[PDB]
């Protein structure tokens, strides 16, 4: 469960992505400018922990 | 079982702790006070040592004989690097604690009986044996080493001082009845408030909380707020609250 | 005389498995 | 202006006594200095590891000692006073200083 | 006449609930029956060492021969975090020298003695817990987003040196842990962020603050100062040049009253001069066993911040 | 009269082959020439540790003065995974515990005595190769994915809990290790999977199985049991609250007829009720040694499945 | 007439810095003020171990009782990367035994003996800092690509065996250090890459290869030989199948002139043959201790390069 | 209201036990204090680590305890009683309560 | 004596190594 | 004697934060 020495690095590592390694999402367009076309863009998803809390993207 | 056990159990217990409540109590005022210097005295004495065996009074500089030193024996130590030194380079030595050690004996038949020795406080003149001398001196050297004290030895040739006692043994044999061999073992100290504001130095004590049980810390621990006494409830009532408050 | 030794180096794995895993939500 | 009590102080006597507080979540250290000639505490106030204290004064009853420094970011918002615990009369002295000495060295905390 | 013995003194509290506003470790001390368990003439070994980085402080206690309810009163509140101070000094007075969360409790009682153990992080939940989610546009002073950050992580801040009229050159964005995103920020501007005895340290590398502290054969020094790398490895050069690189250690008796990012002055009769500090470890074995405190100190090159 | 006296026996077989169907490490025993290499007045030295976890439960084994032959044997098949099955008991019976494969194996002869070493895997081989390729609709039901990715690992289904009438919410796909997979749903689903002597174990957390045992000084109890957390960390709370959390550690001579997934009451004059177990480790020194095992109990708050 | 005593040497260097040229340890001996700092009296304790990996060859050293004026010559250059070299044999001769850099150094000195650490590397600078960035198309001789990467490398070419008339399939890049893009040309060409004593060795796996060497009771052997598994893990078989798999030990005397790479002949009553070398280990107590080497071999299958 | 029973208590007689039980899959913390001049229990109950209990009651035999604070988030819904094994007349004592002592505590769930 | 401490730590090490490198088809 | 193990033990502990620590630009 937590024993094995393996384990403790199976958990890092995917704790470690978790705040890292972002490649794509998916979004919604909310500022958008038409000179150098450039968007304004917020991510839709999220997860909830079993602590009661939650992860949110910010506005890019 | 039955009720009448119980009023045994709890005398059983009662006495037993009452024992802690004496000798602990009497260790604990012992290191309260810092006044009071105990010293001994190994031979040297009648080789002019009573120049200051004089000086000893009955309430500061106590001072402990015993009727009998057989032998007592002072050594030191130094240790040094085990492998070939680069070359000068004499600082490879280290000094070790001195150590002193001596045997001793106490009788029920003493020969001197000189007061200003602290094991002779109020012994009795003419009826010894009933005084329990033996008994005397332990209950002394037990407070002694239980409370740490810094020792000075007087001896045949130098001073010792700052020295502790670590170990001593008590026995009495079938031979020599009616009185007890005594050893002891002791080491050297490298020992290293109301202060004159001269002497003051900059000091510190790192982080504190709310200090001792206050008004704030009462409300911590869910205590009630200690009532104020009416000496005057006219000035500071007024004030008081406008200006500090209430914990709440 | 190996079980003083042995006792010590769980204690450290102990330690480094700790500080590897600790606090988060998961 | 609401204030509540949050804080008490205490001073074993010793002169040159230095020592680090938290109060309203942030971090101080104090200085106090004991002066003969005129028989009162020097309380010196700055930030942690600050090369010189931000606020220098003399310990008085019933007096507002941070009154005319509620203007610094690094000063605390609330009230410091030193007030008795027995006859009014009494001055602030060396050891008469904690919870149950004589003197009461308090700190109290606005409410927000 | 006495002799110089120490004395020590170890509290547990209510368990820490982390809310909207800065947590204290100081106001979790009293239990609901008020006092709290305090723990004095019991022999006790513990290991804690400090150091400035990302990752808290974490130290090490074992206790033998605790009373039933003592340890009953633990194995209830396994699933939370008790709060825990330690106190530790000479026979006159103890400075505090940790206080944090109890990560970990075990026990185990072969027959003849029990040995409970303690890990302890100093303030581990908040440091692994505290989700973020910000961005700013170009232009921004970086003066704000630093503040903004710092609030997230809900700890008082000891002392931070702020960066002026710097302003962010290119949108940022900020998720995760906060603790992750600020220690990222360190590297990019010559920062060193690390959080203590539940203060919040915002310091610039290479420079250092008054003597705060000598060291002297009267100050308790055990043993002379000998020359060791800061680092188990080493950088190419080019042979920010202020940073680090060198170092030296020194030994003392056990003082609380330091800090890993404050200042000493070394007066021996070898080496002199001024370092910063960088890493402490405190032992104790109340006894037998130690009772001294190791520095691992840093030259310095920057300006007198 | 007799005493009562340690016995074991540890067999060697063929080399382990997998296959188009589930394998069993039994039929691997007899070698080319039938009967199998049998060790069993010989001082060994074994630990064997187990858990429910992705993980397999390995065990060290050591072997003093063992005869040129045995060893040439190993010295060949150094490519090839061996059978292995380890058996102790008391004299009278010995139960199986632990089969699998030599990992690893070593031979060092200084001088007097040489000292031959073994690393056993429990299934290894499978739960690091077995590779899948799956995917499944919506509106798919939960129960049908769960035992075609089983199947997929080829090993014997020790004990399973079917989900109902669970249905996927969104499509999913399925590749790499089967195992990691399976481990993935463990998360997302609050089971528990782990492989064991063979056997494949999937299972509800929090819940728990009769009195399949009974510890007692009796039962041949060691010392007393003392609290221990199952964990070397802690988790933030909202104070699936079902799970696991506390837990209890026990000592006991060794016996082989336990599993970690099992259930046991503990009749003890201070703790009474009823526990899970999370770990074990089995010790053994034939000549000198101990010939125990320990049990790490977790306590349980679900449903009695 | 005299006995067989030990002898040594240690030197230390100018910092090595590197340039637009491959890098040589030895044109650094020589200090500014000539001679080099040189310490042959002194009990030391040294370990060396070496191996054909992308990772360098590592060893350390530990010197007692060194004069304060050479330890101020190491608290200086705390940010440099001093060359240093080391000897050993038998009172008549000293062989090369470890050429590199000093990664790490420190001193403690508690009351009697002071005692001085390192830890050295073998080309660490280059190996973890030489960056590239090369591409090549469709048709490209796989010849080329190699050689241009080595030369990327800035180290002198030990052996190198060319790939003949191979072309590159599809297009290639590379970027990052030089070194992990050379080791992962290594899996997909049954090559063997590693840099050792400042020599590049490119070699191919399973080939080997005349008898450099010849191991007996008069060669200084130390026991007999045993097998040993050459890896920590076993891997699955279809049962490149040319690939190594197999190995044995042996043990000699301190003897600095063999390198991993090269080959042995094992003169024993029990095993007679020729294998690889894969690993080395140099251990040496001036005083007290072992003089002795440890070599790991395996068996070969393939051509005779 | 179909309700099983699912744990019964005891208590040892200490004046001032206080302990942590399981109920529902839920934990709560107890308190059980004697009073000498009504000779009864005092019963608080209160969450794990909880500042102050939720509720504190007087325990009587076949009296619905809970009855009037089945209304708050962490009060448990089932029914606890005190109820005799032996003669009916019997009233809750000290020494009295266990499973075989006289006097069964116990606690019921409803089937939900 | 610190040869029987660091023939103890060699096994720990190895147990490690064998802990993450195992099975696997590469 | 644990003063004697735990010496060992950091001395390892040192060399694995050396060989994951070792060379680099950053």
């Amino acid at each position: 469960y937590a024993d094995r020495y393996d384990a403790a690095f199976g958990i890092y590592i995917s704790r470690f992505l978790r705040n890292n390694v972002h490649t794509n999402i998916r979004g919604k367009v909310v500022g958008v400018n038409y000179s150098g076309p450039s968007v304004d863009v917020q991510p839709m998803a999220y997860t909830e922990f079993p602590s009661g809390t939650t992860d949110r993207y910010p506005v890019i | 079982i039955s009720p009448a056990q119980q009023a045994q159990a709890d005398k059983r217990a009662r006495d037993a702790a009452a024992a802690k409540r004496k000798q602990d109590t009497e260790v604990s005022n012992a290191k309260s006070r810092e006044d009071i210097q105990y010293t001994m005295f190994v031979s040297g004495l009648r080789r002019g040592r009573l120049n200051e065996f004089e000086r000893k009074n009955r309430t500061d500089d106590l001072a402990i004989l015993f009727d009998s030193v057989t032998t007592h024996t002072y050594t030191k130590d130094y240790n040094k690097s085990s492998y070939a030194v680069e070359s000068k380079a004499s600082d490879h030595v280290t000094t070790q604690d001195g150590k002193f050690t001596f045997s001793g004996t106490v009788t029920d038949s003493p020969y001197l009986i000189d007061p200003r020795n602290m094991i002779d406080r109020d012994t009795d003149k003419e009826n010894p044996m009933l005084a329990r001398r033996p008994a005397k001196a332990i209950e002394i050297l037990e407070l002694i080493a239980d409370s740490h004290q810094l020792v000075t030895l007087v001896t045949e040739d130098n001073i010792l001082s700052n020295y502790v006692i670590t170990s001593f043994q008590v026995d009495r044999s079938s031979e020599a009845g009616s009185s007890i061999n005594v050893q002891v073992t002791l080491e050297e100290f490298r020992f290293k408030r109301t202060s004159d504001p001269k002497k003051a130095k900059n000091a510190n004590t790192g982080t504190k909380q709310t200090a001792e049980d206050g008004a704030v810390d009462d409300s911590a621990k869910q205590k009630r707020q200690t009532p104020y006494i009416g000496k005057n409830a006219e000035t500071k009532e007024r004030w008081e609250n406008a200006a500090i408050g209430t914990t709440d | 005389l190996r079980n003083m030794v042995r006792a010590v180096v769980d204690e450290n794995n102990q330690f480094n498995f700790n500080m590897l895993i600790q606090g988060g939500p998961n | 202006r609401t204030v509540v009590r949050t804080f008490d102080f205490e001073l074993s006597g010793y002169p040159d006594e230095t020592f680090r507080v938290v109060l309203d979540s942030v971090t101080y250290e104090l200085r106090f200095m004991w002066n003969e000639r005129d028989e009162s505490w020097f309380m010196s106030l700055g930030d942690i590891g600050a090369q010189r204290p931000t606020i220098t004064s003399k310990l008085t009853c019933y007096s507002d000692i941070l009154a005319p420094y509620r203007y610094l970011d690094n000063v605390p918002d609330g009230n410091l006073y030193l007030w008795p615990l027995g006859d009014i009369r009494t001055r602030a002295g060396r050891f008469n200083i904690g919870p149950l000495k004589g003197i009461q060295m308090t700190y109290s905390s606005l409410i927000e | 006449m006495r002799a110089m013995e120490r004395t020590y003194t170890l509290v547990i509290g209510r368990p820490v609930v982390i809310g909207e506003k800065p947590v204290n470790i100081e106001k979790f001390a009293n239990t609901s029956k008020g006092d709290a368990y305090e723990i004095k003439d019991l022999h006790i070994e513990f290991n804690v060492k400090k150091d400035n980085s990302k990752e808290p402080n974490k130290g090490y206690v074992t206790v033998y021969n605790l009373s039933d309810e003592v340890v009953n009163y633990l194995s209830v509140n396994q699933r939370e975090s008790l709060a825990v101070m330690l106190h530790a000094g000479y026979n006159g007075d103890e400075k505090l020298i940790f206080s944090g969360t109890v990560e970990y409790v075990e026990d185990d009682f072969p027959e003849e003695t029990r040995t409970t153990k303690f890990i302890l992080g100093d303030g581990t939940l908040n440091l692994t817990t505290a989700t973020t989610a910000r961005s700013y546009r170009k232009g921004t002073p970086v003066n704000s987003v630093l503040n903004d950050l710092i609030a997230d992580l809900k700890l008082p801040k000891g002392r931070v040196i702020d960066f002026g009229n710097q302003t962010l050159q290119t949108s940022m964005a900020f998720t995760g842990n906060a603790s992750q995103n600020l220690a990222n920020l360190a590297k990019n501007t010559g920062s060193t962020f690390s959080v203590q005895d539940g203060a919040v340290y915002w310091t610039k590398e290479g420079s250092r603050f008054n003597v705060m502290f000598e060291i002297s054969e009267e100050g308790g020094m055990v043993g002379t100062p000998t020359p060791k790398q800061p680092s188990s490895s080493k950088k190419l050069i080019k042979a920010h040049d202020i940073k680090e690189d060198v170092g030296m250690t020194v030994s003392t008796l056990l003082n609380g009253a330091i800090l890993p990012e404050s200042t000493v002055y070394l007066n021996t009769r070898y080496h002199k001069g001024f370092y910063k500090v960088a890493e402490l470890t405190h032992r104790g074995g109340y006894e037998t066993g130690d009772w001294i405190t190791e520095l691992g100190l840093v030259e310095t090159r920057g300006e007198l911040i």
